[PDB]
Parts: structure tokens; C-alpha cells; sequence
């Protein structure tokens, strides 16, 4: 199976991001993404997303991460396969 | 500002569903739903994703466009204001 993923985001500032996911179809794989969000406090957060890819049974998915605050952020990447 | 859009679906049997758009962050509009994937011959098309709800602006994301196929997928709901 596979596909799905995505969502995440949230928080405020700052916050935001998430997204990504999807891909899959074909023989499956993909998904992932999401995360991001965060912020609050002194601001920052965000990022996440990524994931996706798949369809060919290379894997795909991953991504996410991000979030946190100050600070925080990054994440994303993954996908492909 | 606006939330992340949902991943577009991809072609297959059936075409995959578009993902719902992300909710807007505080003060932001909703993300758009992904379009539905198109179906190969004899296969259904995917549904469009729902638009994401607004983050207080009154502007929800658009529903994704349904994929064509046998039969075609529906468009997604727009996001709540």
C-alpha cells in the first residue's frame, strides 16, 4: 500500500509548513510528509513537508520533522524512490 | 499567507484521491485541496481533496478538481471560512 500522509502544520508565529506526502499510486509506497507547525514562544517552527515519491516500489515517504520553535524548523526532504 | 496545498493525486486504477488542503495558520487563508488522479481505461478517477479551513480570514481553500476516468471523480468541498 502507500499514498496518504501529508497534513501536519499548526502552531503559529511562525508555525506553518507541513504539506507534502502524496505520491504512491502505481505499486504503492510514498506518503510521509506532514510535521512542521510549532512556533509559539519566541516564534520559529515551520518546515516539515517533503515525503511523497513512490509508485515504483523504491520506498518514498519520509519527510516530516520540522516544528519546534525559536528555532526549530527544517525537516522535509525524503520522497523520491 | 495561506496554508500548504494538498498533494495532487496521480494516475492509476483508480486514480488516487487528492489530499485535503492544510488549514491556514493563524491569520492565513486555507490551502487548496489536491486534484484527483486520472484513471487508466476502465478505471475510476480520483476525488479532489477538500480545501483547508481558513485561519480566521474567511478564505477557505478550494476543493481539488476531480480526475477523469471511468467514471470521473468528484471535485472536493471548499474549505470552511
Amino acid at each position: 500500500x502507500x499514498g496518504x500522509x501529508g497534513x501536519x502544520g499548526x502552531x503559529g508565529x511562525x508555525g506553518x509548513x507541513g504539506x507534502x506526502g502524496x505520491x504512491g499510486g502505481x505499486g504503492x509506497x510514498g506518503g510521509x510528509g506532514g510535521x512542521g507547525g510549532x512556533g509559539x514562544x519566541g516564534x520559529x517552527g515551520g518546515x516539515g513537508g517533503x515525503g511523497g515519491x513512490x509508485g515504483g516500489x523504491g520506498x518514498g515517504g519520509x519527510g516530516g520533522x520540522g516544528g519546534x520553535g525559536x528555532x526549530x524548523g527544517x525537516x522535509g526532504x525524503x520522497g523520491x524512490x | 499567507c495561506k496554508g500548504a496545498d494538498g498533494a495532487h493525486g496521480v494516475x492509476g486504477c483508480p486514480g488516487t484521491a487528492g489530499a485535503a488542503g492544510s488549514v491556514g495558520g493563524p491569520g492565513c487563508d486555507g490551502g487548496h485541496g489536491g486534484n484527483g488522479g486520472n484513471g487508466n481505461p476502465g478505471c475510476a478517477g480520483g476525488v479532489g481533496g477538500a480545501g483547508g479551513a481558513s485561519g480566521g480570514t474567511g478564505v477557505g481553500g478550494r476543493g481539488g478538481k476531480g480526475g477523469s476516468g471511468t467514471p470521473k471523480g468528484a471535485d472536493g468541498a471548499p474549505g470552511a471560512p
